[PDB]
């Protein structure tokens, strides 16, 4: 992004908000940091949020099937699993009884 | 610099997927010829785990048979003897001796030999013009005369040996049987056998699971190889342009 | 299973994607803002020392 | 992926023939030394070589019967009876002439396609006609012809497959080359128009 004009940053930031505001709208921690967010004023404030995003998707990782803390890499093995799972879906036809 | 300048966001994006591609493996990229090598033992790891996934699944499926077999009524060849023990007036065999002990399990199993799965039928002449229908049935099928309810042991010309039994089947005929282990009369515990084998089988269930968790994962990271490069090689591995703009 | 880790990727990709983006964008803008700065304070203190 | 499954098909198809050790299809060589310590012959080494017509039928009359030994005597057999541990777990014996055998005691009807024989007091056996009969093989070098047809059918595509993998990594080769020699200038227009303006 450094090579890049601030409107189309703004624009971005703007829409990305835009789609933030209808994700989060049943949280409430969360929802209280990204209104305390968007005063330009005080920067610290977004990385907080984020931090607080972070925090909240790793309780929910269900590390029974999964072990990485990090939800970013957590997506390639909720991809394995749809993968393997689909998989053992095939089929076993052996069906004969009284 | 304005060349440059146009060149660096491509240059820059290229190496962000490139990093987190190459970190994302064990080994760390250099060149297209690098990549190109990874690619091929990528490959190699493919075929040595399938080979070991394939293995355990024909484990894995033996087994299951192996505990179907024991499942029901009274195990037995089921898929058609129950049906062809009712289309006579009969008693499947192994059903009469559902309930002896284990310690004479090994010796009746051995004295009854192939036709412990036999059924029982006290006339024998009213299936004659029945028989003429049997398309669909095992192979060999042994059938038995005397009251289903009390049956006699069947005149056997049998004779006890240290672990074995003699029997003379016909005039010039014998055969000879050495106890077996965990036989098939005596469905109390053979319940307990197959108790056992679903304690092994649980084993290799896991054991596939690994292995095909495995083997997904190698398919996905050729993928995102395949995807990089479909997307990539025009500006890999060029010469970094902050340092140049800089100069 | 399939269905319910549908559900868990599709919330997970879609916000994650969302917070990086809105979080990153603005990080980058205020990084731009104290180059132009810098480069605004040096032009005028060399042209006003000249 | 395609030639390593070929491959593996390939494999199972060699294990099946190397599965007909001797002389084509295996047979126990235990039996054979139990053959050697009872005066007798193997039944099957006696029937091995009739008519295919009539093998089916011949093993849908012995059933299980149909591998054991031919004593006359069945005298020498009792006494080293319970010396017998190596041997298979039901072992089979008949007595009959190993030079001459005649025809085994079974009081057999034929059905369509199958045997109905009266063991013993109060025990009919019934047999159906399979195929692949232990008697009259004959070495049954058809069957290994055939499987020796399926394994070379195996054998050529995985070779097609081969080949044609080897057709694509060299393209493949030619393509990485020119990405790294002649990317930098690939599509762009003559330069000539411009020199001369």
């Amino acid at each position: 992004l450094a090579y890049m004009e601030g409107g189309a940053l703004r624009s971005m930031s703007d829409k990305a908000l835009g789609a933030l505001r209808l994700a989060v709208a049943d949280n409430e921690h969360l929802r209280d940091a990204l209104r305390l967010s968007e005063d330009p004023k005080r920067p610290e404030r977004k990385v907080q949020f984020f931090i607080a995003v972070y925090q909240h998707l790793r309780e929910r990782i269900r590390q029974d099937i999964i072990r990485t803390d990090d939800p970013v890499d957590a997506i390639e093995q909720m991809e394995i699993e749809l993968a393997r799972l689909t998989e053992e879906l095939t089929a076993r036809e052996q069906k004969l009884a009284i | 610099i304005q060349s440059l300048t146009a060149r660096a966001p491509v240059w820059l994006a290229a190496q962000d997927t490139l990093n987190q591609l190459c970190e994302q493996s064990g080994e760390t990229l250099a060149s297209s010829n690098d990549v190109t090598e990874y690619m091929q033992q990528l490959l190699e790891r493919e075929r040595e785990a399938t080979v070991e996934r394939d293995e355990v699944a024909a484990q894995k499926r033996e087994l299951e048979k192996q505990i179907e077999r024991l499942s029901q009524p009274s195990g037995a060849e089921d898929s058609r003897m129950i049906a062809l023990a009712e289309r006579f007036g009969g008693v499947l065999l192994s059903e009469i001796y559902d309930d002896i002990t284990i310690d004479d399990a090994p010796y009746f199993s051995a004295l009854y030999g192939p036709a412990r799965h036999g059924i029982v039928v006290p006339d024998l002449s009213l299936v004659r013009p029945h028989l003429e229908t049997l398309e669909d049935c095992p192979e060999d099928l042994y059938l038995i005369e005397g009251d289903p309810q009390s049956f006699d042991d069947s005149v056997f010309n049998a004779e006890e040996q240290t672990n074995a039994v003699l029997v003379k089947s016909s005039d010039r005929q014998w055969r000879y049987s050495r106890y077996p282990e965990l036989p098939l009369f005596g469905r109390a515990a053979r319940e307990n056998r197959l108790e056992a084998l679903n304690l092994e089988r649980d084993a290799l269930a896991e054991r596939y699971a690994t292995l095909s968790f495995d083997v997904q994962k190698i398919q996905r990271a050729h993928q995102a190889f395949s995807q990089f490069v479909g997307k990539h090689l025009s500006v890999a591995f060029d010469t970094d342009p902050e340092a140049e703009i800089r100069e | 299973a399939i269905r319910v880790t549908q559900s868990d990727r599709d919330l997970f990709k879609h916000l994650i994607t969302e917070a990086t983006s809105y979080v990153s964008a603005d990080y980058m803008r205020h990084a731009n803002e104290r180059r132009t700065h810098l480069d605004e304070a040096l032009a005028l203190r060399g042209e006003l020392f000249g």
